[PDB]
């Protein structure tokens, strides 16, 4: 019981400069973890309609940011992960929101924060930065709200 | 303007701060000035960002309204679909105008209809008749065997099915190449040149990829539908309009384009071996045969941009394409259009 | 049946003209012409039913 995937979102799943206030440590979570070797394993279904002209539907694959900053990109790759993963959750499937903690968020935002700020010289690819400043509240709520879920629950 | 990014303002904001005889305050993390101050930074980039795609939006819907020059809507997707009888039919059958095709995958739930009468001949098993797409968009494109379904059908049909996907469907019109035809029109301003009879030809929407040849005191310009066709009608339409934009003095002449035939017999190498079968075939002859289609006159037949277009599909599952004869680019003339060609596909 | 393009009524319609100018036609379209010739109620009520 998973909703079949896009073709687009799929491929972009399976695989010097510092800001001085977040840095990135490129650390996994556990529930990440599972995530990952899941797909990499398991066919999972997919759909064959690319309506959805959003997300990482023509922003993420077409800025040049894949070829210039290759480990920008691997920050990009693993929001996503982190992002896809606590919604997969929750929709469907609680079973898996045991394995997820406060820390694992914690470390997402500020990787978040540092991929969105080298992306702020850029005057270009400013639309991916709309997106991820939005998520960037949304981790938080989850960062401050995710301990009284699991006790609720 | 010029972007400002989060960091910068924040940085700004607390060197007023600290100037602005200020020196009990601390902008350590944690606090509430400074998430105050971080929010009012992100709010002015938001502004920024919204006032930069603003100013694109407003570009665009500037040179949309100034002069007459607009983009054109999307076409209906249409194709062939195939009927089969359980037997030959023993008296002729009517069908009813605006009979209803329809699919049972939850892909594809759009509808079909046709336009026109149809009359099913005794002593004949089977009947094609043409389809159009009713939603304006890319979904009436349904890959190969997925309308099997009709409306007020008798108990004679035995299966529907259409033997080629439709590949006709378009979305609103690109932006490359709306772009595109209005530098041809804005090239065009020059009235008495190549390129003012270019767009002089271009700009009915029928036909599609033009050509002129100036011989001497001798235009002569090579136009053809998208069906590779040249209707006496449209063609006086093409040359009434030319008229206005035809330099004086100097000979007019039009005579269509003669098709030609190539035979590709393409072969491709597919990752994985599960996923090969007779579906994925017809789907690669069906695109390599529209590919075929839809090109304009006096372009040799470069082999790098199909197979980039046939690569496209799926990066991942096609790994490599080869050719046989046409290696090398096959030139053609001012009036040879390449779009007959029969498609071999012969998987290693 | 022996070329490329076969049809009746086009091919009729030739030979109509070709007879009757004495197989010498005043224009070469007559030659042309083969080979470029060659190549609610119901719904109605249920819908206005819908509607109201």
């Amino acid at each position: 019981n998973f909703i079949p995937q896009p073709q687009g979102l799929l491929r972009f799943l399976n695989t010097s400069f510092v800001s001085k206030f977040y840095t990135p440590q490129l650390q996994l979570s556990e529930l990440a973890k599972k995530v990952l070797t899941n797909i990499k394993t398991d066919d999972i279904p997919v759909l064959e309609r690319e309506f959805n002209d959003n997300t990482i539907i023509h922003k993420a694959n077409d800025t040049l940011l894949k070829v210039q900053a290759p480990r920008m990109y691997m920050i990009l790759q693993s929001i996503v992960l982190e992002a896809y993963a606590i919604v997969n959750c929750f929709v469907e499937n609680p079973s898996s929101l045991k394995y997820l903690t406060e820390e694992d968020v914690s470390i997402t935002r500020e990787n978040l924060n540092y991929v969105a700020d080298y992306l702020g010289n850029y005057d270009d690819y400013n639309s991916v930065v709309l997106d991820l400043r939005d998520l960037d509240l949304c981790f938080s709520a989850i960062e401050l709200q995710l301990p009284l879920i699991k006790k609720e629950a | 303007m010029k972007t400002r990014k989060l960091t910068n303002i924040l940085s700004k904001l607390i060197d007023k701060t600290m100037a602005g005889t200020s020196k009990i305050t601390d902008f350590t993390p944690g606090s509430a000035s400074r998430s105050l101050l971080e929010a009012v930074s992100l709010e002015i980039e938001q502004f920024y960002i919204l006032t930069k795609e603003n100013i694109d939006w407003g570009i665009q819907e500037g040179i949309i309204e100034a002069f007459d020059f607009q983009k054109r809507q999307s076409k209906r997707a249409y194709g062939d679909v195939t009927i089969q009888f359980y037997q030959p039919l023993d008296m002729r059958m009517y069908i009813p105008a605006g009979t209803t095709f329809t699919s049972t995958r939850q892909e594809y739930p759009q509808q079909f209809e046709t336009l026109v009468d149809y009359y099913a001949e005794p002593d004949s098993t089977e009947i094609v008749v043409e389809v159009y797409c009713k939603e304006t968009g890319v979904a009436g494109n349904v890959p190969e065997g997925t309308i099997n379904t009709i409306a007020s059908g008798s108990s004679l049909i035995r299966s529907v099915n259409n033997e080629y996907s439709f590949n006709t469907g378009t979305k609103e019109e690109s932006q490359e190449d709306f772009k595109r035809r209005f530098h041809s029109f804005v090239e065009s301003r020059g009235r008495a040149t190549n390129k003012s009879v270019r767009y002089g030809a271009l700009q009915i929407p029928d036909v599609e990829g033009v050509y002129v040849y100036e011989e001497t005191g001798h235009i002569t310009v090579f136009a053809h539908d998208r069906n590779g066709n040249l209707s006496d009608t449209l063609k006086e339409d093409i040359i009434d309009a030319l008229q206005d934009y035809r330099p004086s003095g100097i000979m007019l002449d039009v005579t269509g384009v003669e098709k030609e035939e190539v035979n590709v017999s393409a072969t491709v190498t597919i990752s994985n071996k599960s996923r090969i079968g007779d579906t994925l075939q017809k789907h690669i002859e069906s695109v390599i045969r529209s590919y075929l289609n839809n090109l304009k006159t006096s372009d040799d037949l470069i082999i790098t941009d199909l197979i980039q277009a046939i690569m496209n599909i799926d990066d991942v599952l096609i790994y490599d394409v080869s050719f046989d004869n046409l290696d090398e680019n096959i030139i053609v003339p001012p009036q040879g259009i390449i779009r007959a060609g029969e498609i071999k596909v012969e998987l290693k | 049946t022996k070329y490329r393009f076969g049809n009746k009524t086009h091919a009729t319609t030739l030979l109509d003209e070709y007879i009757k100018y004495k197989g010498e036609p005043p224009n070469d379209e007559a030659f042309d012409k083969y080979l470029k010739a060659i190549e609610s109620p119901l719904v109605m009520f249920s819908r206005m039913l819908f509607n109201w």
